[PDB]
């Protein structure tokens, strides 16, 4: 409807209110009835994508703008902008240094990565080199072994 | 989204077979508890604000999370954790009424722990809390109409752990 | 419910942005829920709303919209 | 601020225009550019949808 | 050390909270805490003796 | 520190346009086959060229 | 047609007319002439295209001559060669606009919705083209059967 | 966004305690030092077109290939969105010198912008550069201007250019 | 996004350097090969619905993948076939008239394998598909017309596979 | 893991600049105040089953959560607790004595948000544990000494909360 | 991981209260039924190979799944459903045993979902290769046997769907 | 990770037919191709490091990435830097010599992109090495295997991009 | 540096630092002076000893300036120095940080892949290094010239 990504995270939190107040109906009647629909489109023009040529973009919502203006978009079954609009500000996740998809689940025969190919759950952070990540040790628990 | 009558025709689909015995029984079964499901889906939607703010009342309030510190602490958050109890409990009804719960992973399930990951939401206070409105609303609409309506707020929970 | 409304809506923000024109003065049926919004969004941008009518309500019914 | 040197050296996108004056085969094409914004696939011609 | 096979010493949080916070494996204590389950005083005021 | 990321791929802005760009991307945009005479002005191009 | 083309192009992206279409625009306006000796050649010959081609036709798919067809009888018949005559019509202004939308915007959008409400085999109507093609570009030279044959291939490919 | 008030007020609110004698201290020490704060930003207002001209001619005069061929800020377009880069850094170093805190220039600025930057080929360490040639040049004119204390002056950018900063040690 | 000429332009000026000799020669290739191009361009257009249909009765007619469980069975599936073959080819004659595969990486190749791997679909079967459209457009416009599109068509199986 | 003088050696070797006058005033500064860092250090090292135990009789003694159904109620839950309690302590002298919060964003507060909302630890309780460790250091060794402890404490609050 | 008696003992202690005649009661029930739950895990034990059999037999073999393009094709998936099916009747002994399904959610139900979904793995015919295991096990050990194996039986189908 | 062989027996076994004439056709293309293949490969093996460090001094080479703020600055970013080269040049070998880059979307571009976007590595300068070792190694081995190998050059370019 | 390293082997015994670490992490904040000494020695005369380092290198090792070494060529002469003014900047680190973990954790590690990518004899680069200390040990009084031959020491010794 409006042809770009949401790009703070306090849009995120009243669009939802406005979705959760009142479904599909609500959501687009609120999405049309902007400043920013009459602004950019009118009462004449389709909406378009605009991508990084068309206006000036922003860095903080870049990397799921590109994600947003792409073909494989409904399939990103998890929801990108919220995400990383909530764990900006929060420390660091539980993901390996490397990638986040290297984490294995924990079960008796491994193999089994969420690979980055069938469904895209990428949640990317900078680790340093120098990060210890934390483990549960699987015991009583004292003698987790940074500590003992 | 399906229900046990769309599933048993994608079965016999996918088999490209005609409805057979096995599927016929399957549907009498739905055929007969789908009255007690509509039953059960007008008692739980005369009384979804009493069921949250009751399961709310025995799991998360007095505690920790409600007082400074906690993810239930101000009031966006308090209004933000009744808005997901009351999502919780309209789609356990919705996958009682289906008889399926393809609608919960499908809607509910999709990017839930990630999203709760990445905001902060504690996974085994908000499973408790559910696990609460499962047993109020199975205090509700009776015995065996609050194992089928504690067979999907399982599938919440497990699929939320 | 449908209002058929008339309207004149400058943007103010074409001179900064250099977009493209879109036409004003539009005639347009807007639904009865969402004509709220509409109103106060033209309102919002500045412009002037020249007819008001209602076009498919038969005003002064409770249901049946 | 996106500098003017930026937007002339970019890839122009067509803007479709709903006037009531035009041809029909006009409206015929913005309406499917519209079918194709909204539901990112050309869903009639496609689907007959 | 040269005598036993190795064990799975450490899950992630991940692992952990897969397998522990699912519903059957729950406890009841874990995130929010549970008030006493006492008797009503009345039927026990009521009863044939202290 | 910066404690999350999205994920970059690179994006390759148009830096300037030449004429199959221009022609390709408009028949892209309206989501059809190059037209007879798009193919002629390809063409004079070509024979230009 | 070719400027109609262009001009909207150029306007619907907010801008002039780009060279390279400056030059299509000029172009088509240097080929106009043996355009519209094309369009003799197919004006002044349309009584046999016309009669040759619906001989071929009814040939080639008897069945909608047969009783239980649509073309059976005396006037469905002279229907379906009206109906040839409009699409050779047609075939004559996209050779002088030079471009399809002539063709197209007067008698190819709605054509399925047409004879489908007429009981008409689309099949056969471009086995009547496929048959008026034949004949007209056996009736010219080379690039000016190619040149004929490009919205003849228009018209069959818009059937199916 | 978050200033140096409500930076205290959100430390304090976590643990819902009042303003202690310390909190009453530090929000003395924000709002003492706050009329500096407001002349370095009027004084930036004043020559704000003229610092990201000297500080980019500086920069291009450290780094001398991005001028030339193969370099990245190569054309008038490459040239003039370098010079409105500089503008921003130098627009969101102010804002965060009037609020004191540095939670403007993360949401706005740090989160996020090499993501861009690695993904455009914009290279990130003459950017740096010149974000501290822009804060060389701010510091030098607001200490000509009579005005002491420098080290609010000193906190934005070296806290932009720590964060832009490749961590190799 | 960039044709042969495009792509020689931003080498030279990656370089700085003026165009030299080299690069006369391959926009004197480009401008030689290019009328071949146009007439392939428009022998492609003429006949887009019928290669997409040769290609589906070479491959995909008559197999397990059209019948019940295959991933071509519903009528949805097959029409949404056809699309995915007609952008091959749309996407192969814009790279044909370009000479140069950007726009196919930048366009189709860009996430089309996690597309087709969530969804489900067959990526061997479809590299078959596209390498019988390859073949019946190759027997279309000849043989170095037709090789000129399988260059194309070859990078479409590569980034697909 | 860096001190103030390793994150001023990267500041001006990202810039690639020498240590101009402004690194060598902080560093000064760091160099003046290293010495009541080490006397703080020290103190701090004296007394660490002290300022835990004080911390834990000011807030999580004779509370709820020492009761039965609370996080803190058996032994192993206990001496988890002293545990947790240790390391915050801990970690926050390193970084009194490095000048710089880096190591405790980079070994408390990476996973330690998601192992606590894993494990069902609250987290507002443990945020006033920490709160009151911080009140006993600054009692212990000074207005200053306390201040440059408490900065880091409150910085493990923030990350935590 | 705990049985009924490790279960009633939580919530005793989770309490904090002595045992009282709501859990003598629950023990008694335990301590009656465990003997034919001793004398069923034998007989169980007598015939994995078997009943594993008869379920394949039942459900899986001469239908499309064992034909070629089905999950169950090759001999190294053959031996690996005949591995996951001699672990459901394995870890439904041992909640057969203990009297609480515990261990099923904590070492069977706990990333399988995840896992089949990742691997391909159809779910609605393992879930009917279980059922057709638990019919042939409560037509091996009797009645109420098999009543107290099919209820785990029915929560590792519903954990998997 | 299959070759072209095991791909057209994992075509035809998924449809369960016998090797037709198309089958043949295609492993009598490879068996052509093979002594080349094997030829281009020896010579590759030659030259490892040349065509490593020839990429780096054509491309990476006096650029601000090797220069302070890069993320080739330091002496283990540029080990690391050369490492991976090596990677990408061995993978497009063993690519080169299936016939097929299964092996690539395998074991290289997995989770390559999430590494790469992870640590801060520019993926435009890796992709513009990787294009300046094709150059150098179709300058290597002639033209027609110096296509064949940037097939699969570009087939990493692609998935990285 | 000392704090770091301190911290970090008391990080990972579960411990606090032991009061010989304190008194370690005193004594470097005392002679923090004399490190700030010799690192302005080292600073403010890096053109004379990159220079006179350079010269008695190619007087003593003539071969990698030969046609056939790797700084041949006047750009690759000027990157020859350069590589010695960044191992002179890393010396001048290790001097203020007073350990060698910013020389060994910047340009020490992967320093023999690298110049073997590069085609270049580390042991010419070891006699690089060599005359840069005996320029700066040259250059300064006897403790300071030991204690910045230390960390000169260190880098000759991680080459070979
Ligand atoms: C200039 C000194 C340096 C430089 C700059 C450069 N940048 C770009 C392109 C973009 N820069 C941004 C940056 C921001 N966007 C933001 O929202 C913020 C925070 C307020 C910043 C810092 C963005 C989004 C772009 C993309 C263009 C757009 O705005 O849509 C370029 C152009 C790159 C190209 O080739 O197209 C340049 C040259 N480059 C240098 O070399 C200097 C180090
Ligand atoms: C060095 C950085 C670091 C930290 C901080 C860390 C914490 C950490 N605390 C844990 C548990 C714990 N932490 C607590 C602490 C608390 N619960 C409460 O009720 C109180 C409010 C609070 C103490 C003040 C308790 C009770 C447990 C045990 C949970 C359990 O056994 O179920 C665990 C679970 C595994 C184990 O006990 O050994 C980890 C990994 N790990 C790390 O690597
Ligand atoms: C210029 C664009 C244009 C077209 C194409 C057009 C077609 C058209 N064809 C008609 C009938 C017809 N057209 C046909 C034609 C055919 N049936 C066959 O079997 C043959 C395959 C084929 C011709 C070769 C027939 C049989 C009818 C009569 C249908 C009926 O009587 O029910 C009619 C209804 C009667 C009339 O008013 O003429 C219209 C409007 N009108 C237009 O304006
Ligand atoms: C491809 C077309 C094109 C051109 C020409 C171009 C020029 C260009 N000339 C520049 C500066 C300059 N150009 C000149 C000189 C001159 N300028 C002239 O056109 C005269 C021939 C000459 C004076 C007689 C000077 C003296 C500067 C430095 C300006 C400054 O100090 O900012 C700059 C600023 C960066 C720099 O210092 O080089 C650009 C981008 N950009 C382009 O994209
Ligand atoms: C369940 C929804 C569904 C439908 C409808 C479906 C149709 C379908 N019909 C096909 C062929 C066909 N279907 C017909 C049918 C007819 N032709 C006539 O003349 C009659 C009017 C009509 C039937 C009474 C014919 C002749 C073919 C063969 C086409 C050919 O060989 O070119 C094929 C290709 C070969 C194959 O894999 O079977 C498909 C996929 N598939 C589906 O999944
Ligand atoms: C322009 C670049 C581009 C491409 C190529 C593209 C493909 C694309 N193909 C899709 C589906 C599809 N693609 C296929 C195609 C196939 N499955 C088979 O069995 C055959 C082997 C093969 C056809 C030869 C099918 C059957 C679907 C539908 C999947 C479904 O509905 O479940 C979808 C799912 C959403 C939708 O149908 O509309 C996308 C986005 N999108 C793009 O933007
Ligand atoms: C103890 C708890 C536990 C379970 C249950 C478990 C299951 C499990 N089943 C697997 C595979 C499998 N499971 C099946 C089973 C089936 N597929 C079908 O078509 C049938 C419907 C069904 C059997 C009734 C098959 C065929 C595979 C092999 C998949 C493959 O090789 O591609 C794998 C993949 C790795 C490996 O084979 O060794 C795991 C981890 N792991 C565990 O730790
Ligand atoms: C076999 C498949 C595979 C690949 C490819 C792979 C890459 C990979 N490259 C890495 C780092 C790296 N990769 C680069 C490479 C580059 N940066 C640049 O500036 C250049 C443009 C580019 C080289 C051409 C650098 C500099 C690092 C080090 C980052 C750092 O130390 O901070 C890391 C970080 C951990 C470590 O260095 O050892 C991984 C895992 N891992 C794999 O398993
Ligand atoms: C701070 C840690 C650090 C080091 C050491 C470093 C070295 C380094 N030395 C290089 C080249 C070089 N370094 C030398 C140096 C020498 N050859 C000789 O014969 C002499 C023995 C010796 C110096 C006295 C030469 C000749 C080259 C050019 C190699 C070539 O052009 O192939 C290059 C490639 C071009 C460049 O980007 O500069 C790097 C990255 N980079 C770093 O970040």
């Amino acid at each position: 409807i409006l042809g770009r990504g949401p790009s703070s995270r306090e849009e995120v939190q009243e669009y939802f209110a406005i979705v959760s107040s009142g479904g599909l109906a609500a959501l687009v009647d609120a999405l049309v009835d902007s400043q920013e629909y009459a602004d950019y489109f009118g009462e004449e023009t389709v909406p378009y994508l605009r991508g990084l040529g068309q206006e000036a973009q922003e860095c903080r919502n870049w990397g799921m703008q590109q994600d947003l203006f792409k073909y494989s978009a409904p399939f990103r079954k998890v929801p990108q902008f919220i995400t990383t609009f909530a764990s900006y500000n929060q420390p660091l996740p539980d993901q390996h240094v490397y990638g986040s998809g290297n984490d294995a689940l924990e079960i008796q025969f491994g193999a089994i990565f969420p690979k980055a190919t069938r469904s895209p759950s990428a949640s990317p952070a900078p680790f340093n080199k120098d990060t210890r990540r934390i483990l549960i040790h699987r015991g009583p628990g004292i003698n987790n072994q940074l500590g003992n | 989204m399906q229900d046990a009558i769309t599933s048993v025709i994608n079965s016999a689909d996918v088999q490209g077979k005609y409805l057979d015995g096995s599927a016929m029984d399957k549907l009498k079964a739905y055929f007969t508890t789908g009255a007690l499901r509509v039953r059960a889906a007008s008692t739980i939607s005369a009384n979804a604000a009493a069921i949250v703010k009751e399961a709310v009342a025995k799991s998360l309030l007095y505690s920790d999370v409600t007082r400074p510190g906690g993810n239930m602490y101000t009031t966006r958050r308090y209004a933000a954790c009744i808005r997901d109890l009351d999502y919780y409990l309209r789609y356990a009804t919705y996958a009682m009424l289906a008889g399926d719960p393809s609608i919960l992973d499908e809607r509910v399930l999709n990017g839930l722990k990630e999203t709760y990951n990445s905001l902060g939401v504690p996974v085994g206070s908000t499973v408790q809390a559910i696990q609460a409105m499962k047993e109020v609303t199975a205090g509700l609409v009776g015995a065996d109409a609050g194992r089928e309506m504690g067979v999907y707020f399982d599938y919440i929970c497990s699929g939320l752990s | 419910r449908m209002f058929k409304i008339t309207a004149c809506v400058p943007s103010q923000s074409r001179i900064r942005t250099q977009r493209e024109l879109q036409n004003t003065y539009f005639t347009k049926l807007v639904p009865y829920d969402n004509w709220f919004r509409e109103q106060q969004r033209i309102m919002k941008m500045g412009g002037k709303i020249v007819k008001v009518q209602l076009a498919t309500g038969k005003p002064g019914t409770n249901t049946g919209l | 601020q996106l500098p003017q040197s930026y937007f002339n050296a970019a890839e122009k996108r067509q803007k479709f225009v709903m006037k009531p004056g035009l041809s029909a085969l006009e409206k015929n094409s913005v309406v499917k550019a519209a079918y194709r914004q909204i539901f990112e696939r050309d869903i009639t011609r496609a689907y007959s949808q | 050390g040269e005598d036993t096979v190795p064990y799975e010493r450490y899950l992630t949080p991940g692992g952990y909270s897969l397998r522990q916070t699912r519903p059957g494996a729950l406890r009841e204590d874990v995130g929010v805490k549970v008030k006493v389950e006492k008797t009503a005083r009345f039927i026990e005021l009521g009863t044939s003796s202290t | 520190t910066i404690k999350a990321s999205g994920g970059s791929s690179l994006a390759r802005p148009q830096l300037y346009q030449t004429v199959p760009l221009s022609n390709i991307s408009q028949a892209e945009q309206q989501d059809r086959y190059l037209e007879s005479g798009e193919l002629t002005a390809l063409k004079t191009f070509y024979d230009s060229g | 047609s070719i400027v109609t083309k262009s001009i909207v192009n150029a306007d619907a992206e907010a801008r002039y007319l780009s060279p390279g279409e400056l030059d299509r625009i000029k172009a088509f306006v240097t080929s106009g002439e043996s355009r519209l000796r094309i369009a003799e050649t197919l004006t002044g010959s349309r009584e046999r295209i016309i009669k040759s081609a619906g001989d071929a036709l009814f040939q080639k798919r008897p069945d909608v001559v047969s009783p239980g067809g649509n073309a059976y009888g005396e006037e469905m018949t002279a229907t379906c060669l009206r109906d040839m005559d409009y699409y050779l019509r047609l075939i004559t202004y996209g050779v002088v606009a030079g471009d399809v939308t002539p063709i197209e915007e007067i008698g190819l959008v709605g054509v399925r919705e047409m004879y489908k409400s007429l009981g008409t085999p689309v099949d056969a109507v471009a086995q009547a083209v496929r048959e008026m093609k034949a004949v007209a570009t056996g009736m010219m030279s080379g690039d000016d059967a190619a040149e004929a044959g490009a919205y003849f291939d228009y018209v069959i490919g818009a059937m199916e | 966004m978050r200033d140096a008030v409500t930076s205290l007020i959100r430390n304090y609110d976590t643990t819902g305690r009042y303003f202690d004698r310390d909190a009453i201290e530090s929000l003395k020490d924000y709002f003492a030092s706050g009329n500096d704060r407001i002349t370095v930003a009027a004084m930036i207002n004043s020559q704000s077109a003229e610092i990201v001209k000297a500080a980019a001619n500086s920069l291009f005069e450290a780094v001398p290939e991005l001028l030339l061929a193969g370099g990245n800020a190569y054309t008038t377009r490459r040239f003039s969105a370098c010079l409105r880069d500089m503008d921003y850094y130098l627009r969101y170093g102010t804002y965060a010198l009037i609020a004191g805190d540095m939670d403007v220039l993360n949401e706005r600025v740090l989160q996020g912008l090499r993501e861009t930057y690695n993904s455009l080929g914009v290279p990130i360490a003459p950017t740096v550069r010149g974000i501290q040639f822009l804060k060389d040049a701010i510091k030098e004119m607001a200490a000509a201007a009579g005005i002491a204390n420098t080290a609010f002056i000193d906190e934005p950018f070296d806290h932009m250019t720590r964060e832009l900063s490749e961590v190799d040690l």
